[PDB]
């Protein structure tokens, strides 16, 4: 029935600060009261590994952190029941990631087998909080054409689109052709940059045959930040 | 407080069997499972011990320096995200699981060269595109000429396309300098035991 | 013609007196007046194995023990029905596991006060001759240890959510000397070091007991802390802080009678070797006491 309970979101500014906390729940027993349980904290950027920042024993006033995150993180849990607390400062787009709380099992007892376990392992985790470090403001984005290329597609068949560079928040929409070319177009997901900012790229899969005649003109709309582009793409000079 | 090494990415058919190695601490090892947007799992403890809960296909195992985590048939809810640690604290890099459900498929890949609006712009960007490969797990490498090239490198997460397979982009941000300093500059994608590498030369137009 | 047995053990006191107290009167209900011919019979020339941590009396006892779970303890006496005997060593220093040359025929066992603590055991029985380490298995390091100490050390405990117990330092400094001594006897003449708990349940790292309606989980930092042992300001009263929790003044004195002990593992290659104080649960307390008695079938 014990379980940590986090925030689930917190959506804050570049340079700004933050305090994400973590308190036990269904705790019936008051086994969290004394604080007598490790108490950790784990980052995990978006689509990386898990990363152990440090943690605390609240029966203790001293926390211990990291290599990493020593100077730059600081953790404590006061409180009546002790709420785990991690507070950042100075946010940067590098601490844009999912923060769990959880507890180290620490000694027990099992029963079944007798065995007197020194408990160096974390059965119990929050759900996490997933931090978003924005800019300030939204920005559109830079559009360049990816020229026609042959080397990849089928016979008879060629590859063209646009990069859309440098724009945030989501969503950007790409059309073709003012929404007149479907088959073949395949949009790929935005990627996240270091620098807070997405880009994606559209490409769509044309016969050779027509790129001497045919115009081919990608749509991008951009609304958070008003921004349209129609950007014509054409065949390399050979 | 010590670097544990995992391979990359792993997979198997329904009923097979694979091994997840934690290389470096073999003393006091924790496994754990993430599922897909999940949250992280005790699978494991005391490098053999299991939790009530835990089906007994999954065992520990130590072999002296590095500890090892068996799935005895495999199954498609063992598909995940699986991370190591011992004590002091240190999560190893991971390894994911993939687990078959459709035949294997390697990626097309299309890479493009900077364009020269891009270019006019004291820019420069590659960009590799991969799409319609499976299982979800790619490794992509970029190299100027023959030598590795890490610095300003942006990969996403391989995500589901409408067919089931998967799609992933991979840049390279340059000088326009750097480009044109090189003979060529290579996108190297590495799926299932199998390589795929395109190169572009700023001297082709 | 006695076979290794388990039944239904009965309990008996010496309950009287219709007290309010509710570990009295269920002896009244539960349990039966005291044996007024409680006579022993020395078994000539018998010798028979014994194993405390597989003796199912301590599951009987629990349970029973949970029933008035469901105030100060009385001497409870565990006895038999007609058919069965319960076999006592006296060999002094038995470990509780192994053959037993002096076995006598009891009719029911002493009176044993069920004192409901962790990491310390209080107000139990004191080993004759010397001090005994108990374990199942000692070379595995996840199995209880169980001291059973020859000298008893007064606990003081006071209550002004705050409390706080006093213990003659200088004693159980003493104390102490003589449990590393006798743990440097089974190892190797390895260096024997106690430390404090870190994290774990609140039942393994801190001391807990009861005091008439009071329960207490006292800080034993300061008792397993080697900064008192081989001097310094550690000598006089050492006041333990404690904390009060819900499930003027009042004071308790209590007989710490043995030890709960975890011996740490990974410190395989090294000369040290480190014990921490809570292991076991609440069926260990028993086991402290019922190490010499066992059932049989006749
Ligand atoms: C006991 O006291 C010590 C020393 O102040 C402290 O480090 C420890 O956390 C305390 N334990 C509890 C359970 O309060
Ligand atoms: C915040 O961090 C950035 C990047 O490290 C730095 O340039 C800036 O000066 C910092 N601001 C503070 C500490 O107020
Ligand atoms: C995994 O490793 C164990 C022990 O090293 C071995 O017994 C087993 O055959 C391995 N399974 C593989 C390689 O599929
Ligand atoms: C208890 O004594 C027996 C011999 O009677 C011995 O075999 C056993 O190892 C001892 N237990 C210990 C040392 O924990
Ligand atoms: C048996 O134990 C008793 C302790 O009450 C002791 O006095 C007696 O000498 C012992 N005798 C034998 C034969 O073990
Ligand atoms: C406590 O121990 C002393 C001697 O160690 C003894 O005289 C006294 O009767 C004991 N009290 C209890 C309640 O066990
Ligand atoms: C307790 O036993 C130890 C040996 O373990 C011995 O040196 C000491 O004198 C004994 N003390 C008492 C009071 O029996
Ligand atoms: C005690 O534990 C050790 C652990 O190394 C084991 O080798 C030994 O067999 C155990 N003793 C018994 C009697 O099982
Ligand atoms: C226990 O401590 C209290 C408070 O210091 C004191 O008043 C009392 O006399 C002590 N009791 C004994 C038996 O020493
Ligand atoms: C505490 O113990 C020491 C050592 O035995 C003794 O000298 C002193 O009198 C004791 N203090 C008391 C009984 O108050
Ligand atoms: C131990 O016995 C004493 C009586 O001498 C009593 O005051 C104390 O409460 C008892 N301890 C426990 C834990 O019941
Ligand atoms: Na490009």
């Amino acid at each position: 029935q014990v379980q940590l309970v986090q925030p689930g979101t917190a959506m804050k500014s570049l340079g700004s600060s933050l305090t994400i906390t973590c308190r036990v729940s269904g705790d019936d027993l008051g086994s969290f009261h004394f604080g007598t349980y490790f108490m950790i904290w784990v980052r995990q950027a978006p689509g990386q590994g898990l990363e152990y920042m440090g943690g605390i024993l609240p029966s203790t006033k001293t926390p211990t952190y990291a290599h990493k995150f020593r100077g730059r993180v600081s953790i404590s849990a006061p409180g009546v029941p002790p709420v785990l607390s991690l507070a950042l400062t100075n946010l940067t787009y590098d601490d844009t990631a999912t923060y769990f709380c959880a507890r180290e099992r620490g000694r027990h007892f099992e029963p079944k087998n007798r065995d007197n376990l020194e408990g160096k392992f974390f059965d119990l985790w929050g759900r996490g909080t997933f931090v978003r470090v924005s800019p300030a403001s939204t920005k559109g984005p830079s559009v360049f054409p990816l020229a026609p290329s042959s080397k990849s597609t089928s016979g008879g068949t060629a590859a063209l689109g646009c990069l859309v560079k440098d724009y945030f928040p989501e969503p950007v929409t790409v059309s073709w052709n003012s929404g007149a070319l479907t088959s073949g177009v395949h949009t790929f997901p935005a990627v996240l940059q270091s620098s807070g900012l997405y880009s994606l790229s559209s490409v769509v899969t044309v016969p050779s045959s027509s790129l001497g005649t045919q115009t081919y003109i990608c749509n991008v709309n951009h609304k958070p930040s008003n921004t349209k582009v129609d950007k014509k793409v054409e065949p390399k000079s050979c | 407080q010590s670097a544990l090494t995992q391979p990359a990415s792993v997979s198997g058919s329904p009923g097979q069997s694979i091994n997840i190695s934690c290389a470096g601490r073999s003393d006091r090892v924790s496994w754990y499972q993430q599922r897909p947007n999940g949250v992280p799992k005790l699978l494991m403890f005391d490098v053999y011990r299991r939790p009530s809960g835990v089906s007994d296909r999954f065992s520990g195992s130590h072999s002296g320096d590095t500890a090892f985590l068996t799935i005895s048939g495999l199954q498609t809810e063992d598909e995940a995200d699986y991370y190591c640690t011992s004590h002091p604290y240190a999560f190893g890099a991971g390894t994911k699981v993939n687990v078959l459900r459709q035949p294997k498929a390697n990626p097309t890949v299309t890479l493009f060269p900077p364009s020269s609006e891009e270019l006019q712009a004291n820019k420069a960007t590659l960009v590799c595109l991969i799409s319609d490969f499976y299982p979800g797990a790619v490794t992509v490498a970029w190299k100027a000429d023959s030598s590795p090239v890490k610095a300003g490198v942006e990969t996403t997460t391989p995500s589901k396309q409408s067919n089931n397979k998967y799609a992933a982009s991979s840049y390279l941000s340059l000088t326009p300098e750097q480009w044109k300093s090189h003979k060529s500059y290579s996108c190297q994608v590495t799926h299932e035991g199998s390589t795929v590498e395109k190169t572009v030369a700023p001297t082709e137009c | 013609v006695w076979k290794d047995a388990d039944t239904t053990l009965f309990c008996a006191s010496d309950a009287k007196a219709h007290e309010t107290e509710v570990h009295n009167v269920w002896a009244t209900h539960a349990c039966v007046p005291t044996d007024p011919n409680p006579q022993e019979i020395h078994l000539e020339n018998v010798t028979e194995n014994f194993n405390m941590w597989k003796n199912n009396m301590v599951e009987q006892m629990q349970e029973d023990v949970i029933s008035l779970w469901d105030f100060d303890p009385i001497p409870i006496h565990y006895c038999t029905p007609a058919g069965y005997v319960i076999l006592k060593c006296n060999d002094k220093n038995f470990n509780g596991t192994g053959p037993c040359k002096n076995v006598s025929s009891v009719q029911c066992t002493h009176g044993i006060k069920p004192v409901v603590s962790t990491q310390l055991l209080l107000n139990g029985s004191l080993a004759e001759e010397e001090i005994i380490i108990r374990s199942e298995n000692l070379t595995n390091n996840a199995k209880t240890i169980i001291v059973h100490l020859n000298k008893s050390v007064e606990i003081n405990c006071t209550r002004p959510r705050k409390a706080y117990c006093e213990i003659n330092g200088t004693k159980w400094n003493k104390v102490l000397k003589q449990v590393t001594e006798k743990l440097k006897e089974h190892f190797n003449n390895k260096t024997i070091i106690f430390q404090p708990p870190s994290g774990g349940d609140l039942e393994i790292t801190m001391h807990h007991f009861n005091c008439r309606g009071e329960f207490f989980y006292c800080n034993t930092t300061q008792l397993f802390n080697n900064t008192c042992i081989g001097m310094k300001g550690c000598n006089g009263t050492i006041t333990l802080p404690c904390k009060i929790k819900q499930i003027g003044k009042i004071n308790c004195v209590s007989n710490i009678t043995g030890i709960l002990l975890t011996r740490d593992g990974g410190a395989n290659n090294t000369s040290n070797e480190t014990f921490r104080p809570g292991g076991g649960n609440i069926k260990d307390n028993w086991r402290s006491e019922l190490y010499k008695y066992k059932v049989v079938q006749i």
